[PDB]
Order: structure tokens, then C-alpha cells, then sequence
RNA sequence: GGAAUACUGCCAGCUGGGACUGAGGACUGCGACGUAAGUCAAGGAUGCUGGCAUAAUGGUUAUAUGCCGCCCGUCUUGAAACACGGACCAAGGAGUCUAACGUCUAUGCGAGUGUUUGGGUGUAAAACCCAUACGCGUAGGUUGGGGCCUCGCAAGAGGUGCACAAUCGACCGUGAGUAAGAGCAUAGCUGUUGGGAGUUCCUGCCGAAGUAGAGUUAAGGUGCCGGAAUACACGCUCAUCAGAGGCGCUCAAGCGUGUUACCUAUACUCUACCGUCAGGGUUGAUAUGAUGCCCUGACGAGUAGGCAGGCGUGGAGGUCAGUGACGAAGCCUAGACCGUAAGGUCGGGUCGAACGGCCUCUAGUGCAGAUCUUGGUG
């Protein structure tokens, strides 16, 4: 009936991409690259 | 919900003629204003025989007053009757409170001379608790006015009018104007 | 296996980028396969030729927009429509947030919202794509059913932008001043705004 | 032939029906239990049906069978209804056994309301009798 | 001006204010017909109805219980 | 059942909206003075105590400095001011929401006054009303 | 192109009513194909001669299945010798039925045909030449 | 050498303040977490607190006081005004029936079809029925192919093949071909040709060359009327031709050139609503006309052109065991209700004897202006 927008709304972000959780955890999008 | 039984009547007019109490008043009231409220609307009491709504309407207009002027007897001051100061009367004075405008209703609702003369007289032994209300000795007064305007039989005038002089000589304070 | 694919390829160019540099020899990157178009300018006073070729990107009203396989059969195509529409390479955080908060599936031709992976696999499970993250892959690439997946996505229906349109004057092209015309990476910075 | 009657009823002159302001149809049939010209409401319609009317004092059960409809003036089988309110409903739950739920849901219904008329026109027309 | 943008919700569409679809009646045999539709309709007596009819049909309509739009009219002025 | 449902009940859709716990604004802390911004004691500060499960902040005057009674006051018709007491002194638990449905606030205004005393002029701001004056702006004000 | 028959005869309408409820109900596509040939007009409902039914039964397998022609059915005089079969159709010429008869044969309406083969099973369509 | 910062970019990073929406009404689904049981922010708002009426208030009407306007038409902006015209009243006020061919749709029959050319019959033009003629009709190979059969869970494997097409040919007589025909009649709508031969009741729809709330934005604009900076930064110009809706402006409220901020529309996004379209669900029967009910989605400018649906006016048949001196029809009604609207219902007034509603077929919606004419008045 409703359109609820994933970024918004962390449980039907969930639905779409479970991986999504563990990424939340791991924290990948603010990853650091090796200095090297 | 309580359903109207023949029984169930039968035993509250058997407790009224004999000790009544405040509950007894209250549920009497309360299925007499589902009986008036079944055609134009949580109801605690149901009304399915005939014989037992008749006989609720019968006991209601012409003992009910009887029981709340026993409970409460009013006394005669400079002509006026007037309900004397105290606990009880104020109870019963809510009780006459939750029994007006079903005689209200009825008193819109009336068809005939004798049904008008009955729902009066009920209501004449009523006047002393609901002279002390203005939602209701205004809706009265301008019912039966209502009554004495629309009524095409001339004894109904009559009596809605005799009605009017008997109550209004009595007091003339609240109603006269 | 995305995830790793995708930060390991973003490492892998960044790492050739400076292993050339190092070296001294140039690098550069492969071509841009893929697009996003956005309708600019209304219906009204557009000649033919272009008015056919917007019907065939599927953008029918302003302010729509659309992915587009880069071929050079495609490219003449939007040479034909660039004073009418705005365009440019997508990045993947675009293409991203535009799938999951405007993403709209045709399901029967009856535009159906991607709530759930359910819905996308039972129309593009043919095709082995099975979940909305599966689709946006195959769009970030031009994979082997890259057109199927993209004409089930119904085409975009973008707000205006909220910071607005930079330039006073939208009707020129991108270099001369203008909102039209290919912007290329900068469309990321438009379409955040107006999506 | 019931579905031959229906339309022609319904596409031609149902000449009970009353077109109201809103577009609902009303039939002015008296055993109509449901006062609104549908498949399931024209008597003329169906074949099977029943209804609460009121006789006298008394609430009757009229019912209609397509074995009588032809002879259509011994047709509707009166049944007498309890005074009893439960008692009436458990009746009509009983002939109306093993019979569409509309009406039996709408002949209960009637029967309710018809009830309650019968009352409140003993309330406007209390007496002195009794 | 009037187009079909201002078309009222079908599920308020012809409700007066009191919340009851008007129904013409002409006879006591009509206003039956709105014996227990009591709360979706409300009974309105035709114009042409006499005086004598129109006591007849309010009374019939106060047993019923069905509300008349508009009583006291030829009974009673406005 | 002694009546059958006349026309029919709709009955409502299961609601899933659960109530939780109130989140209050950072600024509220227990010990933290306190501006009323309306009803009987309107611009009259006073101390913060506790908060409650139906989400009415607790309040006393103290009675004793500014005449303000053990009061509950709604968190969002109210201000918060920097300055703090310790509230430690005082224990509260016993009094709650169903309480309020003399001697108890007599006990807690001892304690509450025992460590007004320590902060200088501290029981003269809140004996004294606030009010907004000709040229104040709240947006630049700090409280 | 049509949604209903243009027709305002009562019984196509429920003979449609009939099919667009199989239809819906079936899987089987014999459904969907005669509710679509039902709401056709008069001009794309060719009459299908009973000579049309006799080539249609000889070609091979086809001798026990059940011709459905939505439409009307003519006879043809120029024939002597016609198998049994059981045709279905909307409308047989008093020549038509007395030739289906004669032989064997037997005429069925649509809704028979319905409660025969609710899927279409051995079921055969015929569609007349409109060649004008 | 060591880095930091700036910029660009990402975060399925936190946390705060706002505003509008609360659509849906037994459950079903994707989920999340829970040892588990169960719970939840997961397919559209629920909970707590307080008050809840002679009130809150709402309507009508009348004076006095002052301000503005103030012959009429047109015109005008957004609006009075302003720019342009005006003997006076009452009327009347710019051509007709009918034919030929053809497309489509519905019905009846069907290698047929049409009767009425006549007669019979007739509660009598009628209705029912017979012939009597003539009119227009008749006189295969293979591939694909909707469909149906077997195997297969399915994709497919096949088998068989309507219409029709494709080419391949035979025969009749090189096509309109045959080798297994469809037409006739009636009615509706309607194209063209024709025989003397201004606008167009309301709404909607399709198409060459929409309503309401919130936000964003183009074109524009931010001295006041008027909602927005009399903001910034440059180059200029005040010329007796300065220079731009009204008032007004001159270090501009005039230009060109850049910067942000801000105001807001038939534009864009979301929601709700109303319409058209499309795709759907629903019968060992629906809690309301399967032409019903319900679900889902898309669109609403549109010139030329075309189509549909409603309102109103009469005619006829049928019907409401309709309405009526206790007041029918007609007319008015700055009253109430309904419909987006054409209008409808009621109330009142008027009226004072009969008429209306509804199903069908048949006719049939309000204005403009000119030549002037007549009477009457100067
Ligand atoms: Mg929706
Ligand atoms: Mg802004
Ligand atoms: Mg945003
Ligand atoms: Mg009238
Ligand atoms: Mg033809
Ligand atoms: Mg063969
Ligand atoms: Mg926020
Ligand atoms: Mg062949
Ligand atoms: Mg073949
Ligand atoms: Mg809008
Ligand atoms: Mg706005
Ligand atoms: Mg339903
Ligand atoms: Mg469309
Ligand atoms: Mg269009
Ligand atoms: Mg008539
Ligand atoms: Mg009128
Ligand atoms: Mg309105
Ligand atoms: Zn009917």
C-alpha cells in the first residue's frame, strides 16, 4: 500500500540485501587501505 | 448483556412495591432508556418479549415516580413542592437526572390523548429533581409546547395545557419566563 | 563476492594508475561502457527527429532519465538529442540509491515498486539475477543480459534538484555554460540532488 | 431459467425497482428482504428465498422453492415465529439449515429490526389498558 | 470552473451533512422499503404529497424509525 | 448474543506501533535547574528531581525557598539552564506517577537545600521569577 | 480488439460469461481462443460448411476428435458420404443438422461442448474463409 | 625530510530541530531479532494526559459616524480608474423536402434469401396467413500457422494441423482461378455525390500540423501596491531626444557583466482524491445489479479534426393498485440539501384543477449582430 525507502528504514533494507547487516558490522565503507 | 426476561421485570416491580435501592433505580432507568433508544442508535440490558417491555413501560411511568417520591419525599413550601436538603435526595436527584429525556422522548413521540396523559403525569411527579436542570426544564417546557403546538386532537391541547398551568402556578420562577 | 569484487577492482585502477606514473608511462582508463541520460526540455517545439529517439530511450517527460549501454550505434543517438537531455557516467553510489529509493520494476507493463527480492526474481530469474543487488551488478556492468535487466527497470522519475542547477541558465550546453549536454561525473553530483 | 429472468429484469422493467438519487436501485416487492434490486435480492429473481414479514401482531417466515413456482398462489409456505427472540432465531436457523448464508443473514436481520418496530410501535401507542 | 479534478470521494458522494442519502417517498408502501436502511438513508416526502398524507407518513416513519429530511413542511412554514 | 448484529462491526486492524520509552533531551539531566514556561508557576525556577514512566518530569521548588510544591511538569513546556545541583543527597524512589493520583516534600527539601547551600546565591535565583525584558532575543540567549 | 460481444443477444452473453469464467479457471488455452472468437462480428465469424468438417475429420488423427466452429454451420449438397462426428458450434442450418444427424453425428451448443471437455481436450477449431 | 590542511569522493556513520501526510480496517507476505517462548520500527497511527458546554461560539437585522466611489457602453490591468464612443421607450428581425452508391455494427435465415404483385382472414389502416413472380446468389507438394494429442516437473521432443500467407506446381481457361461456395433481407450509425440544393446546454475522451497538502524548480522577479536582499562585486550613463502596469526611481528602482541568498507557477517528486485507459481477482455462488464488487498500474496540456457520457424540452406505448381542495399543473424564490457542472430534490411564495416519476422508441437545449420596419415619444 505504502513505499517505505530502504535508506530510511534500516528493517526493509535488511529485506532487500541481508548482507547489508554483517557490512553495517564489518564497517567495509569507511575500510582503510594499507599504507604501503 | 442482561436479556428482559418476563421474570426479571416481574422481580424489580416485586422489589419496588418493597425496599427499594439505588442499584434497583439505576437499572430500571438504564433498560427503560434502551427501550426508548432502540430504534434511534454498549447497552447493558437487551429487550426481546413484548410482554416484558410493556410491563417495563407500565411500572416505569407510573411507579418509578412513586418509589423516587417515597425515597425522597418532597414537602409543600409557600405552595411549591420542594425536595428537602441531603445525601439521599442528591443521589436520587441524579436518578431523575438519567430518567428525564426518556421522557423527553416519549413526550416528542406522542401520538395520542391517553399516552400524552400518562407520560405527563409521570413527568408532574418528576418536576421537584429536574427544576434544578435547565437542559431539561427547558427541553421539557418546549416539548410539550411542542406537543400543545402539533397535536391535531384538541383533549391532547388540553392536557399538555393544563399541564403548563399546573406546573407553572406551582413554582413560576424557573419555568414562567 | 561484489563487495570484493568491486573495492578490489576500484584498488586494482588506482594502484595501475600509480604503478604507470611510477614507471613514467601514461595510463589510461577503459572507455566508459555505460551512461545516464536525464530529460531536460519539454515536449513542445522539438523537431521529429529527436522526438523519435527520445521515445526509443524511453524517456516520454521531463525530468525522466535512463541507463543506456555505450555502443557507437547508442553514442550518435544522444548526439541527436543533446540540446534536450543532460547526461553522463554513473558511479556505483548512484546507481545504488536510485535502484533501491526510485527503482520501479515492469511487471506486465504495470510499473511495480522493488519492494522485495521476491518480486524481482520471479521476473528476472531466467536470466539469474535473483535480488535487487544482483540487477544493480548487472547494470554498474554491461553484463551478458544487460538489456533485459534494464528494460525491466522502468524508466526514472527524478524531482527537481534540491540544491538546484548551478548555472542561472539551463539552455546551453555543459562546456558553453549550460545544463545540457554530457557532463560526464558531474552527473553523479545532479542526479543526488534531484533523486 | 433464472438467469434469463434476472437479466431481463435487470436490463429491461423491473417495474418494482425505484431508481434513488444515488443510483441504487430499490424493489418495492414487500417480500423483498433486502430492498435493493440485485441478483441475490429481486424474489422475482431467484428461485429459492425467504423472508420475515408481518402479519398482525405476528413476524410470519415466508418461504419460496422452485417446486412451487409454478401454482404461485400457494407458493409461499408461512412459518410462525416464536415470541421468544431466541427461540424465533434458532427457528430460522434451522429452516434456513444447509441454505445460502446471504439470507439467512438478512432474514435474521430483518427479523431483529421487525422486532424492535413491533416494540417501539407499542411504546407510541401505549394505553391506558392494562 | 468545474471539471473533473473536483469530483467529490465516492464514499462521501451524495451524504448530506447528517450522513444519510435522501430517498424520495411518495406512499406509507415506499417509505417501507427503507425499514432498516435507517442509518445509510434518510426518507424525504415528495412535494406533491397532501396534508393528510404527510401526518400519516411521519408517523409510519417515527415507528419505523427512519429520519425525515424534511418534517414540518406544509405542517409547519420553514 | 441476546441481540444479532444489526448491519455489521468492521473491526480494526492490528496496529503495530508499540510504545517505548521516552528519549529525552540531552540537556535534562537530574540536579538541573528548571524554567516554567506556563500554568500556575509560569517563569518560576525550579530543581529537576526525576523522571518519570509516564513521562513527566518531576519537580520541587523547593517549597521552602520559592514556594513551588513537589510538582509534575511536562518536559516540553519547559527550559533547562546550565547550572546544576547534585542531586544526590536527596534519594527519591519512593514517590511515583500513581503516588500523585506535606512530609514527603518537607524530606526532600531538606536534603535539596543542604547542598543549595554550598553554591552562592543559589536559593536567591530560585526564589526570583524569569521573565523576557525589552530587547532580549532567546535565539542568541544562553540559558 | 473487442472486450465483449457488440452483440446484445442474452444468450451469447451468458455463453460469454460461461467461457471468460473458464477461461480465467483453465489453464487450457482452447478457453481463451473461443471467448476471443465469440465477441467477433458477423464479417469475422465465416459460415463453416459442413464440407469444411468432412476435410477437417480426414485429415489423419483427426477422425474422433470434436469440431468446434464459433459460428454457424451450412450444409453443402455436394456431398453424399460424411463420417460421424459429434460438431459443436453456435448456430447448424436446418440442412447442416439434418446431414449430422442423418450420418451418425450429433450437434452440440458451446456450453455441452463446456461441460465435455472443460480443457478442450480432442478438440479441433475450424474458422470459415473470410475472404470477403 | 616530515607531514598537516584544502578540495573531490564514499559510508547499508551517529545524533538534533522543523513542516505536511495518519490514506488502509479479522488474519495471510517479505522480514528482523529472540536459546526458546515470543516480541518488533517488518504489506498505511497507535498510546498517555487534560477539559468537554446554557458554553466555544455562529447567524440575521437596525441605526449613527466618517472614508471612497458616483451618467451609460466599450476598454483596461489583476482591479476600480484610465484611454476610446453613446436622441429616448416598446417590440418584430439573415430560404424548404428528397435521391444515388458505399464502409461498419446488430438481428433472421442460409445455396439460398426477399413476400405482399394479389387474395383470404380480421373486437378491422392494423394484426395473422397463402400464393404469385421476379431481384440478387450457387453451379493438390511443402513451410509457417492459432489450436488439440503423447512424452516431459519445466524448457523442449515431437504428432496433427483452422483462417491465411509463402513459394512449388497440375487442370480449367494465365487468372480473382478451379481441385469442398456465402449471400439475401431488415434496422442503426455513417462516408461521398448530390438535386434551387456569427456562436452553439454541461462534462469527458482521442488526437495531426484534473482537484488538495508538502517540497523542489524553469521562465522571471526581490522600492511599495506584492511574496522575495533598498544584497554583494565590477565596468559604465545621467543626453535639450536621459533612461523603465501604476505610484514612483537618477552613487538608480537605468544599463551590460559575475556572485550568492530569497519569492513561486497548468512545470518536476511523494501522498490522498476525481476521471479515461489498460492488466487482473472473484460461482458445487457473493453478505449489493458478474453490465456487480474488489486489486494493481499508467495517464489528465493539448491547436486542426474526430468520439463518448450526462442535464434539460416535447410526442407516443407500458408501468408506479402514483400524486390531488387536508390544494394538482404552471411561475417565482439572494432559502436548505445534493451533483465538478448542465441541473435535481425539498421548504416557502404564487397559483386553484387536475398532473407527475419511472423503462422503451421518436422529436429536441442558449445567445450575438445588421438592413431596417412599425407604434410611441422629443
Ligand atoms: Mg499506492
Ligand atoms: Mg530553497
Ligand atoms: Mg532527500
Ligand atoms: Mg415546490
Ligand atoms: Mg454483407
Ligand atoms: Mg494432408
Ligand atoms: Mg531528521
Ligand atoms: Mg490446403
Ligand atoms: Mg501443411
Ligand atoms: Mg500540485
Ligand atoms: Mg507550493
Ligand atoms: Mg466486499
Ligand atoms: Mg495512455
Ligand atoms: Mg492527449
Ligand atoms: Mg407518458
Ligand atoms: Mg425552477
Ligand atoms: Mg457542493
Ligand atoms: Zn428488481
Amino acid at each position: 500500500v505504502l513505499k517505505k525507502n530502504p535508506l530510511k528504514n534500516k528493517q526493509v533494507l535488511l529485506r532487500l540485501n541481508p548482507y547489508a547487516k554483517v557490512f553495517a558490522a564489518e564497517k567495509l565503507g569507511s575500510k582503510k587501505a594499507e599504507k604501503t | 448483556k442482561i436479556e428482559l426476561s418476563l421474570k426479571l421485570v416481574r422481580k424489580w416491580k416485586k422489589q419496588l412495591h418493597d425496599s427499594p435501592s439505588l442499584k434497583l433505580l439505576r437499572n430500571i432507568i438504564s433498560a427503560f432508556k434502551v427501550a426508548v433508544n432502540l430504534n434511534k442508535e454498549d447497552y447493558k440490558y437487551a429487550i426481546t418479549d413484548e410482554k416484558a417491555f410493556h410491563e417495563l413501560m407500565f411500572m416505569v411511568l407510573k411507579d418509578v415516580p412513586q418509589a423516587i417520591q417515597k425515597m425522597a419525599p418532597y414537602k409543600i413550601v409557600k405552595g411549591a413542592r420542594t425536595l428537602p436538603n441531603g445525601g439521599n435526595v442528591s443521589r436520587v436527584s441524579s436518578i431523575v437526572k438519567s430518567h428525564a429525556g426518556s421522557l423527553l422522548i416519549l413526550l416528542n413521540d406522542i401520538t395520542n390523548t391517553e399516552t400524552a396523559a400518562l407520560v405527563l403525569h409521570s413527568v408532574n411527579e418528576l418536576m421537584p429533581y429536574l427544576l434544578s436542570y435547565r437542559r431539561i426544564l427547558k427541553e421539557l417546557i418546549k416539548s410539550i409546547v411542542g406537543v400543545w403546538s402539533t397535536t391535531r386532537e384538541l383533549e391532547t391541547q388540553i392536557a399538555s395545557f393544563a399541564f403548563l398551568i399546573n406546573t407553572t402556578k406551582e413554582f413560576k420562577k424557573s419555568m414562567l419566563e | 563476492a561484489y563487495q570484493k569484487e568491486y573495492e578490489t577492482a576500484e584498488r586494482n585502477i588506482i594502484q595501475a594508475k600509480r604503478d604507470a606514473k611510477a614507471a613514467g608511462s601514461y595510463y589510461v582508463e577503459a572507455q566508459h561502457k555505460l551512461v545516464f541520460v536525464v530529460r531536460i526540455k519539454g515536449i513542445n517545439k522539438i523537431p521529429p527527429k529527436p522526438r523519435k529517439v527520445l521515445q526509443l530511450l524511453r524517456l516520454t517527460r521531463i525530468n525522466s532519465g535512463t541507463f543506456v549501454k555505450v555502443t557507437k550505434a547508442t553514442l550518435e543517438l544522444l548526439k541527436l538529442i543533446e540540446p534536450y537531455v543532460a547526461y553522463g557516467y554513473p558511479s556505483y553510489s548512484t546507481i545504488r540509491q536510485l535502484v533501491y529509493k526510485r527503482g520501479f520494476g515492469k511487471i506486465n507493463k504495470q510499473r511495480v515498486p522493488l519492494s522485495d527480492n521476491a518480486i524481482i526474481e520471479a521476473n528476472l530469474g531466467k536470466y539469474g539475477i535473483l535480488s535487487i543487488d544482483d540487477l544493480i551488478h548487472e547494470i554498474i556492468t554491461v553484463g551478458p543480459h544487460f538489456k533485459q535487466a534494464n528494460n525491466f527497470l522502468w524508466p526514472f522519475k527524478l524531482s527537481n534538484p534540491s540544491g538546484g542547477w548551478g548555472v542561472p541558465r539551463k539552455f546551453k550546453h555543459f562546456i558553453q555554460g549550460g545544463s545540457f549536454g554530457n557532463r560526464e561525473e558531474f552527473i553523479n553530483k545532479l542526479v543526488k540532488s534531484m533523486n | 431459467s433464472d438467469e434469463i429472468v434476472w437479466q431481463v429484469i435487470n436490463q429491461s422493467f423491473c417495474s418494482h425497482r425505484i431508481k434513488a438519487p444515488n443510483g441504487q436501485n430499490f424493489c418495492r416487492n414487500e417480500y423483498n428482504v433486502t430492498g435493493l434490486c440485485t441478483r441475490q435480492s429481486c424474489p422475482l429473481a431467484n428461485s429459492k428465498y425467504a423472508t420475515v414479514k408481518c402479519d398482525n401482531g405476528k413476524l410470519y417466515l415466508y418461504m419460496k422453492t422452485p417446486e412451487r413456482a409454478h401454482t404461485p398462489a400457494k407458493l409461499w409456505e408461512r412459518i410462525k415465529l416464536s415470541k421468544n427472540y431466541t427461540k424465533a432465531l434458532q427457528q430460522i436457523d434451522e429452516h434456513l439449515l444447509h441454505w445460502s448464508k446471504f439470507f439467512r443473514h438478512k432474514c435474521k436481520q430483518r427479523f431483529t429490526k421487525l422486532t424492535q418496530v413491533m416494540i417501539t410501535e407499542r411504546r407510541l401507542a401505549l394505553r391506558e389498558e392494562e | 470552473q468545474p471539471k473533473i479534478g473536483y469530483g467529490s470521494n465516492k464514499k462521501t458522494k451524495f451524504l448530506s451533512p447528517s450522513g444519510h442519502k435522501t430517498f424520495l417517498v411518495a406512499n406509507v408502501k415506499d417509505l417501507e422499503t427503507l425499514t432498516m436502511h435507517t442509518k445509510t438513508y434518510a426518507a424525504e416526502i415528495a412535494h406533491n404529497i397532501s396534508a393528510k398524507n404527510r401526518v400519516v407518513i411521519l408517523a409510519r416513519a417515527k415507528a419505523l424509525g427512519i429520519k425525515v429530511t424534511n418534517p414540518k413542511g406544509r405542517l409547519a412554514l420553514e | 448474543p441476546k441481540w444479532y448484529p444489526s448491519e455489521d462491526v468492521a473491526a480494526l486492524k492490528k496496529t503495530r506501533k508499540a510504545a517505548r520509552p521516552q528519549k529525552l533531551r540531552a540537556s535534562l539531566v537530574p540536579g538541573t535547574v528548571l524554567i516554567l514556561l506556563a500554568g500556575r508557576f509560569r517563569g518560576k525556577r525550579v530543581v529537576y528531581l526525576k523522571h518519570l514512566e509516564d513521562n513527566t518530569l518531576l519537580i520541587s521548588g523547593p517549597f521552602k525557598v520559592n514556594g513551588v510544591p513537589l510538582r509534575r511538569v511536562n518536559a516540553r513546556y519547559v527550559i533547562a539552564t546550565s547550572t546544576k545541583v547534585s542531586v544526590e543527597g536527596v534519594n527519591v524512589e519512593k514517590f511515583n506517577v500513581e503516588y500523585f493520583a506535606v512530609e514527603d516534600q518537607k524530606v526532600v527539601d531538606k536534603a535539596l537545600i543542604a547542598e543549595i547551600k554550598k553554591t552562592p546565591l543559589l536559593k536567591q535565583y530560585l526564589s526570583a521569577s524569569f521573565s523576557l525584558k525589552n530587547g532580549d532575543k532567546p535565539h542568541m540567549l544562553k540559558f | 480488439h473487442r472486450t465483449a460481444p457488440k452483440s446484445d443477444n442474452v444468450y451469447l452473453k451468458l455463453l460469454v460469461k460461461l467461457y471468460t469464467f473458464l477461461a480465467r479457471r483453465t489453464d487450457a488455452p482452447f478457453n481463451k481462443v473461443v471467448l476471443k472468437a465469440l465477441f467477433l462480428s458477423k464479417i469475422n465469424r465465416p459460415p463453416v460448411s459442413v464440407s469444411r468438417i468432412a476435410r477437417a475429420l480426414k485429415q489423419e488423427g483427426a477422425a474422433n476428435k470434436t469440431v468446434v466452429v464459433v459460428g454457424t454451420v451450412t450444409d453443402d449438397a455436394r456431398i453424399f458420404e460424411f463420417p460421424k462426428t459429434t460438431v459443436a458450434a453456435l448456430r447448424f442450418t436446418a440442412g447442416a443438422r439434418a446431414k449430422i444427424v442423418k450420418a451418425g453425428g450429433e450437434c452440440i451448443t458451446l456450453d455441452q461442448l463446456a461441460v465435455r471437455a472443460p480443457k478442450g481436450q480432442n478438440t479441433l477449431i475450424l474458422r470459415g474463409p473470410r475472404n470477403s
